[PDB]
């Protein structure tokens, strides 16, 4: 499994958790910006590393940062098909 | 031997071959005792080297450590 | 929430919720997974659509269930049908006894809508770059990952950072007396609190000492 | 004769290119299965928790993953800490050190070595 | 006082007192080497070079005993073969034992001792 | 859960990476299993020692060649493969003799001038360098049972004080000690060596090159030159005084750190601290990166001054030995040197500490302070030498095919050569100066034509791309404008994405896999200019300032024998020399489809491929692909085996060619 982290720098654009394929991240209530809310990756198990979050994010520098790990790499990280890790 | 490249054949540079054994076969032996135990310390310090340290090796070996005099100083002396 | 009885899809031949589609070698892999993803939604009028495993479909005027190998094929279906102002689709994710877990719109509230009770997870309370140097973390718990570290560990070793960059005021270890100290371990003297006062002034004697030992040449 | 060696040849080279081979990727495949293979750098393996803990059980490498090792005094620390914060506290700020400190130590990583959980 | 001072830290260490000092009887102006307490010869607590401050003792007792035992046969066999005492087959004609070293391994008879000395020896490493 | 195919490839990209092990916690495990890792490659070196010595004892001419050297070649080693014809005879054999490789590694010319005369001589030697990979090996098993035997009188130990846990940080004082361990080696292993060489100079060697003669007396230390002239090479009187004048040097210069008492010598760390230094000296990073960058020196200038002043008996005699061993050391040289550059970059990664964003004290922050003028400079001056090197290549080339060779650009490499006249001069007075002169100095001095300075001007611009492209990745290892995160990331990783304008090969480690095409490429344009100077010096000094000589002249000219080696014609014994050539071509394209085609093709192909093979009638009920899941090689994989490949192709392409054209 990657790490994907989210960063105060977030503005709560919505389109980093529009642009995920797996259902990852998630819009929190939060006080930190004028949209009251900032992402959340509460199912990074999921995440395939895609990292159309991160070319979905207009902060200067990314507020949602995924971190691969390639040693760590699951069935559902790799996006088995043909084969089952269950 | 069939030559290849001009400069062998344009200078008629030969390699001679020793009509003698060169090392009999008892000499083959000798060297192959200290191979064999050259493999056998090599195959025993490869498993050393994959296991690692056992810093748990205190609760259950016996004897008390060692620090040589020299290492102690070492220590003190600075890094 | 209520999760639905999805039932496994080798035991659920011939469904009615099943959409009319032409059916490729795209599909799941039987005969090697045992783990299947289902979604289900509820149409209004049997509009096609283009099935994730190749081939097109038919959705239902009714009910619809799908079954696939990968949660990646049931979003993009989802998205998919999204796009054609269909809501209320649940993604479901089958174990191999027929567990079925509650997946996609997880709290009932889509993930780009603000749901009360959500808690940023995996947050950072800095930018990007307040994360620590991967080179201050070195055999610590976050050995390569500093991106992991708490923000409490971040504080502290930039601390760390400001403070051994002014050389001459910092304090030199001293050197442990290995010939003298170290007897067996149960040659204790106990008493812990002491033991800090101890502390104090053997320090206060290092410290005197190179005072006094550097009001020499200096 | 210059030959004679060739009888050493014969057994050594078929022996060490093809006998030791077969047998070195036949065990490379057999060890490929144990629950041990390649615990150093593959994640999540039995004998990576045991060297762990038998590395915590040291009474020198107790402490040592702790980034926060090496205060003498913690407790001085943390009343010099205190001491300054309330020199420095905003107004009727309701926020002490301690309870800041444990909610800064406190992050929400799950997914963080979950491996930590299989061998 | 077997300890080398007396402190906590080797900054503002405490030498010992210098009439308290154990001393080594053999050389009186060194201290005692403590490494060597408990092995058989420490009573006369002799190591000057201070080969045992950086060697294991079970090393250097390993490798005096080895000297001396070969030591001890050598000096009998250079004393018996000089008084004349050659085994009692033949071929053992060295008439002199300075020559016999270089005549028997031209003979074939010391490679065959080598070897089991060798192998002796080998075993000896394993133990050792 | 379990792991996929790629896990082999996973592992294997980081066996020795001993930092990245789970086990290991400490320092002390860090540094025990490379001190323990140092020994094993000990054993493994003198063991291949004793492997050449071997052979050339057992499966060699040793005793035929040193009788005749000038026109006998030397034995490698005998051939048996039972792929030969079992009938005739092969062409590396005499009839019905054994089959036999001529050895091209110069050890015969070393033993000769060391003072082999004898096989018996030869075999003892294997003997005791076997012995000593027997001591190598159990001085690591020794060294790893007193570390462990001090962690375990850690369970008698005690401050009976909470500073008792300060002595974590000195368990490895052995090894991570840095004083006592430079005093030690330039001290022993370096002026100690060079002494007792000397002396083995002076009982062997000299006495077994000459007519009996004193007992050794210090006649036999002289101050020559070059090239004495019945075995043109170096005197060996002269070679021990030369290693008697450097031991002394460095033994006097050993006597330098604070080793083994406190009250002797300067410490390392002061040394540094009153001075443009102080860098983080307990990186082994930087240690191995700032030691790879003193062996490159060392082993460029020993590829320079083998063939320059050939030390050896007879070895300028041998038209192979001369540019195999230069080509060797070269390329040795250039892994060396990129080496050094790549453990920069990763101790910039993973073990340095700098300040929070001002504060302009180490080294590394004034150098990152203004990276990107070094950069900018050094991609105008590799634009520079490029461009006006490939101009005038390319005028020369254009004014030579249009038949005239008069109209070409030829610049006179006049400062190569006021240098070269400066030295000549400094030379021919100290002969001059002699009541035993006419001596000679080989290649020290060559003649330098215009072709000699664009040459020189493309070495030079091999070697500015090369350190461009490191030093960009190691000063852009912990962050770029485009990545402003790289130091959180792993030393070599994938990428960052397709967005952000696109990110393929934006880590260090992908600037390392770039810089490596530089460093075959500029290594490549080397050895091309010492073999082609080697072979014709006429024709070379001539015509070799258009890059067509170059492509007719030298590589299609030369090549003639290699490809005939194996033909329809019969074989000579360059066969293995032509198939290895077109095995290694064979190996340099192969390893373009890993560069240039990408995973995610070959990740569909091997999802259609396991389909075919759990859609297979018998395979389905034996293997469901659920173990060891095929997968396509990653990106860093995949980059890194395409690199491989083409190192390899490269590399071994070019033996073949120098064996066909100098033999
Ligand atoms: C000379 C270089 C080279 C070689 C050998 C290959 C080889 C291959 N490419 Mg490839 N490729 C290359 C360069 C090369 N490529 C380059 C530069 C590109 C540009 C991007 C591509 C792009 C490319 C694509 C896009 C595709 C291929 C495909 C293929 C495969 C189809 C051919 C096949 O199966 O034959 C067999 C392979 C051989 C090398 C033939 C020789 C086999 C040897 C001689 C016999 C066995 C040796 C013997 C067993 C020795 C044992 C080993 C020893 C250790 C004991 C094959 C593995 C296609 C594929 O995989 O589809 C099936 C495919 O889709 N390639
Ligand atoms: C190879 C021979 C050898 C070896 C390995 C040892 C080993 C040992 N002896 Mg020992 N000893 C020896 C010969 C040897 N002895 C002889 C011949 C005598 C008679 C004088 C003694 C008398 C003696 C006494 C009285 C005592 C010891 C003790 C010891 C122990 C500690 C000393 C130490 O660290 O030295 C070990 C290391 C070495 C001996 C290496 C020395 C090698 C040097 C470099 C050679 C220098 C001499 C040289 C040949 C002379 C130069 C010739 C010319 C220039 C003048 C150790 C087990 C002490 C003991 O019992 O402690 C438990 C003790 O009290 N020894
Ligand atoms: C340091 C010990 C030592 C050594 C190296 C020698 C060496 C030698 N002796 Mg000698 N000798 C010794 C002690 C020694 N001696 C002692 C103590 C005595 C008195 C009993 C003699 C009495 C003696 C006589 C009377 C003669 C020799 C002769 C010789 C020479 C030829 C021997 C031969 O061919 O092998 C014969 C032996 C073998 C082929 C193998 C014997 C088996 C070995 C030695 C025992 C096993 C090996 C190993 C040590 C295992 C024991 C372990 C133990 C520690 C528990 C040779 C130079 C001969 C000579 O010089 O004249 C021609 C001769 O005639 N020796
Ligand atoms: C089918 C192809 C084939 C195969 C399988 C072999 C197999 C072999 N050749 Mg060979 N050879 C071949 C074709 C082949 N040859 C051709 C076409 C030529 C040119 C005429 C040669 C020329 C040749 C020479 C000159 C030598 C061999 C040697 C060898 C042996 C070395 C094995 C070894 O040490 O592995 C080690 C493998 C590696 C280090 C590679 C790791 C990757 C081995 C039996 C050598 C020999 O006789 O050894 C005793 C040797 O000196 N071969
Ligand atoms: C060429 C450069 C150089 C420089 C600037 C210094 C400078 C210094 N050395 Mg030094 N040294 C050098 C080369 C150099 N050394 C070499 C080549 C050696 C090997 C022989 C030494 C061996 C050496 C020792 C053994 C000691 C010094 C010490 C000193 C310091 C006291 C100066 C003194 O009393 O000397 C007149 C001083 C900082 C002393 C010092 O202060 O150490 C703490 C000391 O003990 N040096
Ligand atoms: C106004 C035009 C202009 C100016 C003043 C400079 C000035 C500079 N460039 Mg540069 N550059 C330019 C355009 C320009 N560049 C363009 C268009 C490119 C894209 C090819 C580059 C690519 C480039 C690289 C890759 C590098 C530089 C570098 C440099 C610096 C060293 C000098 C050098 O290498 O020149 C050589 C310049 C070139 C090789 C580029 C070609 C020159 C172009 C074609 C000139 C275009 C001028 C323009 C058409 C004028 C139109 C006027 C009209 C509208 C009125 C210097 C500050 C180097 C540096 O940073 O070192 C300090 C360096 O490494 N430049
Ligand atoms: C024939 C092959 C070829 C050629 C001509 C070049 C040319 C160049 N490479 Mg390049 N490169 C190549 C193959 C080649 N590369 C390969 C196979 C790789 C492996 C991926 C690289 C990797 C590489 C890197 C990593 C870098 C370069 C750089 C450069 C530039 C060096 C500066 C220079 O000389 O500009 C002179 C320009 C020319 C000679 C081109 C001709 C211009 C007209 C025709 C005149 C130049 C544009 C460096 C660079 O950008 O320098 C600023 C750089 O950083 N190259
Ligand atoms: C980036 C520029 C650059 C670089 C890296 C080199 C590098 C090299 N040159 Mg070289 N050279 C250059 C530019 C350069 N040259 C120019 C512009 C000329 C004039 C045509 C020459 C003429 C030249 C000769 C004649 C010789 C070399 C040689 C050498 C080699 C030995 C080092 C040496 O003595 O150089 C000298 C150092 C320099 C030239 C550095 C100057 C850098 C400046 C900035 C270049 C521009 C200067 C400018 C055009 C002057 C205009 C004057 C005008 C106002 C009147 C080395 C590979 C020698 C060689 O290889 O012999 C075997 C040799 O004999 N060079
Ligand atoms: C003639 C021969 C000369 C040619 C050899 C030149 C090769 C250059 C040497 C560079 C090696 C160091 C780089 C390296 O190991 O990492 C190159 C990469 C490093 O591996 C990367 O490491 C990263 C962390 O730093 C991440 O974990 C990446 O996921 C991982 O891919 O290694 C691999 O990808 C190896 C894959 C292929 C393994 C083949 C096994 C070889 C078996 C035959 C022996
Ligand atoms: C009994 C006997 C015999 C037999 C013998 C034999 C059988 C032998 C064999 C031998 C052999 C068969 C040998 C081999 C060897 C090998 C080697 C010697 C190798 C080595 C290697 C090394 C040393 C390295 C290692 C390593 C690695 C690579 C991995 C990692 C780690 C290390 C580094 C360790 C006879 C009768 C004759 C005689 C008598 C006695
Ligand atoms: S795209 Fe970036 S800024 Fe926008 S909500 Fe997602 S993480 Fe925040
Ligand atoms: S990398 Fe892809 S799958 Fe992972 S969180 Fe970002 S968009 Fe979602």
């Amino acid at each position: 499994s990657h790490a994907v982290k989210i960063y105060d720098t977030c503005i709560g654009c919505t389109l980093c958790v529009r642009a995920c394929p797996t259902d990852v991240l998630e819009m929190v209530p939060a006080s930190i910006n004028a949209a009251k809310q900032v992402a959340s990756s509460p199912r990074v198990e999921d995440c395939v590393g895609c990292k159309r979050c991160e070319t979905a994010c207009p902060t200067d520098f990314l507020s949602i940062r995924v971190y691969l790990q390639d040693n760590e790499e699951t069935q559902y990280s790799l996006g088995l098909d043909l084969v089952d890790w269950s | 031997r069939v030559p290849g490249g001009k400069r062998t054949q344009e200078l008629g540079l030969v390699i001679p071959m020793a009509d003698e054994d060169g090392l009999t076969d008892g000499q083959v032996a000798g060297l192959f005792v200290i191979a064999l135990v050259v493999f056998i310390s090599a195959m025993d310090l490869a498993k050393t080297m994959y296991n690692g340290i056992n810093p748990a090796k205190f609760k259950t070996s016996k004897g008390k450590g060692y620090i040589s005099p020299l290492v102690k100083r070492y220590i003190e002396n600075g890094f | 929430v209520v999760a639905e009885a999805i039932p496994r899809p080798e035991d659920l031949l011939d469904s009615p919720k099943f959409p009319m589609f032409e059916g490729s070698t795209g599909g799941y892999m039987s005969r090697s997974t045992r783990e299947r993803h289902a979604i289900t939604w509820t149409a209004k009028g049997q509009a096609k659509f283009e099935m994730p495993t190749g081939g097109f479909a038919i959705m239902n005027q009714g009910e619809n269930l799908c079954y696939f190998r990968k949660k990646e094929q049931c979003i993009a279906l989802g998205k998919q049908l999204r796009k054609m102002k269909i809501e209320n689709y649940k993604i479901y994710r089958l174990k191999k006894d027929g567990t079925v877990i509650f997946m996609h719109p997880a709290d009932g509230v889509f993930p780009e809508k603000v749901n009360k009770g959500r808690v940023q997870v995996n947050g950072r309370p800095f930018t990007i770059r307040g994360n620590p140097q991967q080179s201050e973390l070195k055999f610590t718990k976050y050995q390569g990952k500093g991106y992991e570290a708490d923000p409490l560990t971040t504080m502290f070793v930039k601390a760390r950072v400001m403070a051994f960059a002014d050389v001459p005021n910092l304090f030199a270890l001293p050197q442990p007396n290995m010939d003298e100290l170290v007897p067996a371990e149960e040659v204790d003297k106990y008493t812990r609190q002491e033991y800090t006062t101890r502390m104090m002034e053997a320090l206060k004697r290092v410290q005197d000492d190179r005072a006094a030992k550097a009001a020499k040449s200096l | 004769k210059y030959g004679d060696q060739r009888k050493f040849a014969a057994v050594l080279v078929p022996l060490t290119t093809l006998v030791f081979p077969a047998v070195a990727m036949g065990m490379f495949v057999l060890y490929s299965f144990q629950e041990d293979a390649f615990w150093r750098i593959v994640p999540g393996t039995k004998r990576a928790r045991e060297l762990d803990e038998a590395w915590r059980e040291h009474p020198l490498f107790a402490n040592s993953k702790d980034p926060l090792d090496g205060l003498i005094n913690p407790d001085d620390y943390e009343k010099g800490l205190e001491e300054a914060w309330e020199r420095a506290k905003p107004a009727g700020s309701t926020v002490t050190v301690k309870d800041k400190l444990k909610q800064l130590s406190k992050q929400n990583n799950p997914h963080w070595e979950s491996w930590r959980a299989m061998s | 006082x077997x300890x080398x001072x007396x402190x906590x830290x080797x900054x503002x260490x405490x030498x010992x007192x210098x009439x308290x000092v154990k001393m080594s009887p053999s050389v009186p102006y060194l201290p005692y080497p403590e490494r060597l307490e408990g092995w058989v010869g420490g009573e006369k607590g002799f190591d000057p070079l201070r080969t045992s401050d950086i060697i294991d003792v079970y090393w250097l007792r390993e490798a005096e005993l080895k000297h001396g035992r070969i030591c001890m046969l050598a000096t009998l066999g250079w004393i018996s073969v000089d008084a004349g005492w050659r085994f009692e087959a033949e071929m053992f004609q060295g008439v002199s034992v300075i020559n016999a070293h270089n005549k028997m391994v031209e003979m074939g008879v010391m490679q065959q001792m080598l070897s089991i000395v060798g192998v002796c020896e080998i075993f000896s490493l394993y133990l050792i | 859960g379990r792991c996929a195919s790629s896990r082999y490839l996973q592992v294997l990209g980081s066996i020795h990476d001993i930092e990245c092990g789970f086990g290991i916690d400490n320092t002390l495990s860090l540094n025990l299993q490379i001190f323990t890792a140092h020994w094993g490659h000990l054993t493994i070196i003198l063991i291949w020692v004793s492997s050449n010595l071997y052979h050339i004892a057992s499966n060699a001419n040793y005793s035929l060649w040193v009788k005749n050297p000038i026109p006998s070649m030397p034995i490698a080693h005998n051939i048996w493969d039972p792929h030969f014809t079992n009938s005739t005879s092969t062409p590396y054999s005499h009839t019905i003799i054994t089959t036999i490789l001529i050895a091209y590694s110069g050890i015969y010319n070393q033993l000769y001038t060391s003072g082999f005369n004898t096989i018996n001589q030869i075999y003892k030697t294997t003997f005791t360098f076997s012995c000593l990979a027997v001591i190598s090996i159990l001085l690591a098993k020794i060294h790893i049972n007193t570390h462990s035997e001090l962690l375990h009188k850690l369970a008698s130990h005690t401050s009976q004080i909470p500073s008792f846990f300060q002595l974590l940080y000195f368990l490895d004082v052995a090894i991570s000690s840095v004083n006592i361990r430079f005093n030690f080696h330039t001290g022993i292993l370096v002026g100690l060596f060079s002494i007792g060489y000397t002396g083995h100079l002076l009982d062997i060697t000299i006495p077994a090159s000459r007519a009996p003669l004193i007992h050794t007396s210090p006649s036999y230390l002289t101050f020559f030159g070059g090239l004495k002239s019945n075995t043109s090479s170096l005197y060996l009187t002269d070679i021990a005084h030369h290693h008697l004048a450097i031991g002394i040097i460095s033994i006097l210069t050993g006597h330098l750190y604070s080793s083994f008492r406190a009250a002797l010598g300067t410490y390392i760390r002061d040394i540094l601290y009153t001075s443009h230094l102080t860098h983080s000296i307990k990186s082994l990073h930087l240690a191995l990166s700032l030691i790879l960058a003193s062996c490159t020196p060392l082993t460029s200038t020993t590829a320079q001054h083998i063939y320059s002043l050939t030390p050896y008996f007879y070895l300028s005699y041998d038209h192979i030995y001369s540019t195999a061993l230069y080509v060797h050391h070269s390329y040795i040289t250039s892994f060396l040197a990129i080496a050094s550059h790549a453990h920069t970059a990763i101790t910039l990664v993973r073990d340095w500490v700098a300040p929070l964003e001002q504060e302009s004290s180490s080294k590394q922050i004034r150098i990152h302070t203004h990276k990107a003028a070094i950069i900018s400079h050094l991609s105008w001056v590799s634009l520079w030498l490029g461009f006006h090197t490939l101009a005038v290549y390319s005028h020369n080339d254009t004014c030579i095919a249009f038949n005239s060779p008069s109209k070409q650009i030829l610049i006179e490499a006049s400062n190569g050569q006021l240098i070269q006249q400066a030295s000549g001069k400094a030379l021919y007075g100290t002969i001059n100066s002699i009541n035993n002169y006419n001596k000679s100095f080989d290649s020290f001095i060559h003649p330098i034509s215009p072709g000699d300075l664009y040459v020189h001007h493309a070495i030079a611009l091999g070697l500015h791309i090369t350190v461009l492209i490191l030093l960009k990745g190691g000063l852009e290892a912990r962050g770029s404008k485009l990545m402003p995160d790289k130091m959180e990331h792993s030393f070599g990783f994938s990428c960052d994405g397709p967005g952000r304008g696109g990110t393929c090969d934006i880590s260090a480690w992908d600037s390392f896999y770039l810089a490596t095409f530089w460093m075959l490429n500029s290594n490549a344009w080397i050895s091309f200019y010492f073999h082609y100077k080697h072979l014709t010096p006429r024709q070379f000094s001539e015509s070799s300032t258009y890059l067509e000589s170059w492509f007719r002249d030298y590589l299609w000219f030369n090549s003639t024998p290699l490809i005939h080696g194996y033909s329809t014609l019969g074989a000579n014994d360059l066969s293995v020399q032509s198939w290895s050539f077109l095995l290694t071509h064979l190996a340099w394209a192969s390893g373009f489809m890993f560069l240039i085609s990408w995973r995610g093709y070959w990740q569909e192909l091997i999802d259609i491929i396991l389909y075919i093979h759990l859609k297979t009638p018998i395979l389905i009920n034996l293997w469901n692909g659920d173990i060891y899941t095929p997968l396509a090689l990653s990106i860093v994989q995949a980059r890194f085996i395409g690199l491989v490949h083409f190192s390899t192709g490269l590399i071994l392409t070019y033996p073949p060619f120098i064996i066909g054209a100098t033999s």
